């Protein structure tokens, strides 16, 4: 059952940090780019 | 979570004087403001690759070199890159037990060899053979001692006899320890076990004895001889038995080879101090004050640093240290060295206790010497990475986890999908 622990580490972890680390990875995976497609259509 | 930032905390092993190596953690405190701790869990080589897989546990990590090879494996410990003014400081053969796939990953600090413990009182010329100790004991017993009392629960202080007359873990073979040709349960094995398991038959050891029960036995002077390491010097010289530290005896004619372990102090590869912990090996715990501090809680033996080991030199119990070094084989450093020392334990131990033969126990021993599965899972790599340092490495290390893990990639791209909309 510690693999749900370790997806609720995972998980707090990304919702509470915005370090640009991760800003670079957001980047690098495309996700602006999906976002601003939810933005129109 | 996260490793403290600004702070060093250090992991050693209980028997390997950790009150002096604090010493040298508050001189570096003193010297740059910076709190040292050093910490001593049991089972310490087990709790490592557990807590460091998702990115905890301690700035620096105190082992033989022998369980680095799978800690780098891994991926827990950071690339060792001290200068050439540095590498020239310790001999070159410590530098070897802790390069791994061609990188340094830990820095030596003293290499620990089996030598025999005795007490001269009670034994003023201990044997040179393991064939004359059944009557030894015999002969001590009969005034209420025993002639030899060592740990049995671990594989490392039975090796030797073990290995003596032609037992192995892996072959080297072109610069490759061979994964394919064990030799546990070959011939030179089997009598040296057999050797072990008769002398508990005939009484003159107990399969229970262990580290405490051996120490406190020697130390009290119930037993005339004992096998132990440098570490264990100290609390002999604080129980005044005049003891000696000689060459470990022969079996079948050939001198025990025990396995040489070189303690080495790696670096977690999710430290956000790795400048400090190289800062703090290189320049205060690598030198003669260093040394000198931990040397005189616990000896540490052969030290790797040349200008210390200069004057450690004319310690008759630090030559017989390297006379049995010299004699035993250094220790592989590969990853399944993990499961070797599990398969031969377990052999020991179901040979002692009288639970299975000598020849069954060292064939499920041969067979098991393979590492299954105790690599870190896919998820804990990502928590481990995301734990690390911020680097084009790191970040590259998270993308090609993900790309290789769709439910984490969903999971990853769900989550800061979120994020970025709050930012809108
Ligand atoms: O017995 C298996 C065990 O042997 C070695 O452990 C040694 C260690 O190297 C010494 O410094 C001292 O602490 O005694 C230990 C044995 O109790 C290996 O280093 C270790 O990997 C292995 O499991
Ligand atoms: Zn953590
Ligand atoms: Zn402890």
């Amino acid at each position: 059952s510690d693999e749900r622990a370790l997806l609720d580490q995972l998980h707090t972890l990304l919702s509470n940090t915005d370090a640009t680390g991760l800003e670079e990875i957001d980047r690098a995976l495309g996700i602006p780019e999906l976002v601003n497609q939810g933005q129109a259509l | 979570m996260k490793i403290e930032e600004g702070k060093l905390v250090i992991w050693i092993n209980g028997d390997k004087g950790y009150n002096g190596l604090a010493e040298v953690g508050k001189k570096f405190e003193k010297d740059t403001g910076i709190k040292v701790t050093v910490e001593h869990p049991d089972k310490l080589e087990e709790k490592f690759p557990q807590v460091a897989a998702t990115g905890d546990g301690p700035d620096i990590i105190f082992w033989a070199h022998d369980r680095f090879g799978g800690y780098a494996q891994s991926g827990l410990l950071a690339e060792i890159t001290p200068a050439a003014a540095f590498q020239d400081k310790l001999y070159p053969f410590t530098w070897d037990a802790v390069r791994y796939n061609g990188k340094l990953i830990a820095y030596p600090i003293a290499v620990e060899a089996l030598s025999l413990i005795y007490n001269k009182d009670l034994l003023p010329n201990p044997p040179k053979t393991w064939e004359e100790i059944p009557a030894l004991d015999k002969e001590l017993k009969a005034k209420g001692k025993s002639a030899l009392m060592f740990n049995l629960q671990e594989p490392y202080f039975t090796w030797p006899l073990i290995a003596a007359d032609g037992g192995y873990a892996f072959k080297y073979e072109n610069g490759k320890y061979d994964i394919k040709d064990v030799g546990v349960d070959n011939a030179g094995a089997k009598a040296g076990l057999t050797f072990l398991v008769d002398l508990i038959k005939n009484k003159h050891m107990n399969a229970d004895t262990d580290y405490s029960i051996a120490e406190a036995a020697f130390n009290k002077g119930e037993t005339a001889m004992t096998i132990n390491g440098p570490w264990a010097w100290s609390n002999i010289d604080t129980s005044a038995v005049n003891y000696g530290v000689t060459v470990l005896p022969t079996f079948k004619g050939q001198p025990s080879k025990p396995f040489v372990g070189v303690l080495s102090a790696g670096i977690n590869a999710a430290s956000p101090n790795k400048e400090l912990a190289k800062e703090f090996l290189e320049n205060y715990l690598l030198t003669d004050e260093g040394l000198e501090a931990v040397n005189k809680d616990k000896p540490l033996g052969a030290v790797a640093l040349k200008s210390y080991e200069e004057e450690l030199a004319k310690d008759p119990r630090i030559a017989a240290t390297m006379e049995n070094a010299q004699k035993g084989e250094i220790m592989p450093n590969i990853p399944q060295m993990s499961a070797f020392w599990y398969a031969v334990r377990t052999a020991v131990i179901n040979a002692a206790s009288g639970r299975q033969t000598v020849d069954a126990a060292l064939a499920a021993a041969q067979t098991n010497a393979a590492a299954m599965s105790i690599s870190p899972s896919a998820l804990q790599d990502l928590l481990r990475t995301l734990k690390s340092p911020s680097s084009p490495q790191q970040q590259q290390q998270v993308l090609n986890i993900l790309k290789s893990n769709p439910q984490l990639m969903a999971a990853f791209i769900k989550q800061r999908t979120a994020k970025y909309v709050a930012n809108q």
